[PDB]
């Protein structure tokens, strides 16, 4: 009947076989993925319990089943690490001929099994799922069930492009395994290409507030930072082709700094540089200018970065913040990141110009504090080289005489 | 203001292997990061 399916015996022989044979055999590969990872083990009292052999899913209430439809979906999210193994094969072979999880759950097993799609196990299961029961979100892979062949890996992306449901689909899978800490670097990279190709398509067809949540959710994964670093893959090709405004730029910003750790600091500073470059607006928001000076070694790392990017107008975002925020608390701790800054050649000879012409009033804006930011004034106007040139020639420009501070400061 | 990349040229990056061997997330970062730069 539909004891026939199966992703181990060919039907002649899944036919014949009792429940006590399938347990028995199945049960091998489900210990045998206990010593590898005990997080199985609480599953022995449950879906492999010897009690299960028996368990007729009709019989169950509405409640029941959905009991047990949670304790199907929770082992998919942690069997789909290992389907690349034999005995985990056998464990899910377990929930398919017991309690015919390939009916009562065949998106989680579809989406579970998907990074897969080019292993023999794949078009194994495709071989028996009930086409009537594959949600509508899967229906593309009705060709590959036909012709039991692996779906190709442009497929599925070009599927994902055209039709959000199925990338909607991937996401949420990827999702809650991650806050279910289930996930595997598997998983990490296949719902990172899908997305990056996918929205890449989306956009390079048009010449998105669905997936908006989905990287923003990802940003604050700070137990999983690969899925954080892929999703600052997604939002660096989103904000460098153009697609993205000030406003919502900054609160990418503002979301990768407030969730970004160690682990993630570097691959995060660099999507950084890549969202204030395509900023129209120059000064960066407080929120991103007090995180990115936490870095250690700030300039140099900008330094690194600036031999594959372009770091100019991160940097000078910071700058005109800083002075910004001097001009408006007369908070001296402000006057070594500018100074480190402005010197830093990181910068270009108009962004130096008008961060010391801002500086400028900045000093002249506050009613000791005078003592330093003057200091700070003439120390930069003395600077050896390039950025000394324009800050020179800035103040020749804005009619300011260096002079007299010079020797106010010194009296 | 943006940058012109070619889709075939995303897709080579994430064809190398089936998901399950491919280099680790990082490594892919910086690729498409690359790929996408300004200069």
């Amino acid at each position: 009947a539909s004891h026939s399916k199966s992703l181990i015996w060919e039907p002649r022989v899944a036919v014949s076989q009792t429940f006590a044979e399938i347990y028995s055999q199945c049960y091998e590969g489900f210990k045998e993925l206990c010593h590898l990872d005990s997080r199985f083990v609480p599953f022995d009292a449950t879906l492999f319990s010897a009690q299960s052999q028996e368990v007729d899913r009709t019989q169950m209430t509405a409640e029941e089943n959905a009991a047990l439809d949670k304790r199907v979906d929770s082992f998919l999210h942690l069997v789909g690490s290992r389907l690349r193994l034999m005995p985990a094969i056998k464990a899910v072979e377990w929930l398919i001929r017991r309690f015919r999880i390939h009916e009562f759950n065949t998106g989680t097993l579809l989406a579970t099994f998907l990074p897969y799609h080019t292993i023999p196990a794949f078009v194994t299961l495709l071989s028996i799922l009930p086409v009537q029961r594959i949600p509508i979100e899967y229906r593309f892979l009705d060709p590959y069930i036909k012709s039991l062949t692996p779906p190709p890996r442009a497929a599925i992306v070009q599927q994902a492009t055209n039709r959000p449901d199925l990338l909607s689909a991937i996401s949420r899978y990827t999702l809650d395994s991650c806050r279910a800490k289930q996930e595997y670097p598997g998983l990490i990279s296949f719902w990172g290409g899908i997305m990056a190709e996918a929205v890449n398509g989306m956009i390079d067809k048009m010449r998105l507030q669905q997936i908006g949540p989905v990287l923003s959710e990802a940003m604050v994964m700070k137990d999983v930072p690969g899925i954080q670093i892929a999703s600052y893959m997604v939002v660096a090709i989103l904000a460098a082709k153009g697609s993205l405004n000030d406003n919502i730029l900054t609160a990418f910003m503002e979301q990768l700094v407030h969730g970004w750790t160690v682990d993630t600091l570097r691959p995060g500073l660099v999507c950084l540089t890549m969202l204030a470059q395509h900023r129209s607006a120059k000064q960066l928001s407080g929120r991103v200018a007090k995180a990115v000076i936490k870095v250690p070694d700030l300039v140099s790392s900008l330094r690194d970065i600036s031999k594959e990017h372009q770091v100019d107008k991160l940097a000078n975002g910071l700058v005109l913040a800083f002075v910004d925020r001097l001009a408006k608390k007369g908070d001296i701790r402000t006057l070594p990141v500018i100074n480190s800054l402005l010197l830093s050649e990181l910068l270009q000879e108009k962004q130096a110009k008008v961060a010391y012409k801002a500086l400028l009033l900045a000093a002249h804006k506050i009613d000791n504090i005078r003592k330093q930011v003057g200091s700070a004034l003439v120390r930069l106007s003395q600077a050896e080289g390039d950025v000394g040139d324009a800050i020179r020639t800035a103040i020749q420009e804005v009619d300011f005489n260096i002079e007299e501070l010079e020797l106010k400061l010194g009296a | 203001h943006a940058v012109v990349v070619a889709p075939q040229r995303l897709a080579e990056i994430f064809n190398a292997a089936p998901a399950f061997a491919m280099p680790p997330i990082e490594d892919v970062f910086y690729q498409v990061a690359s790929l996408f730069s300004t200069k």
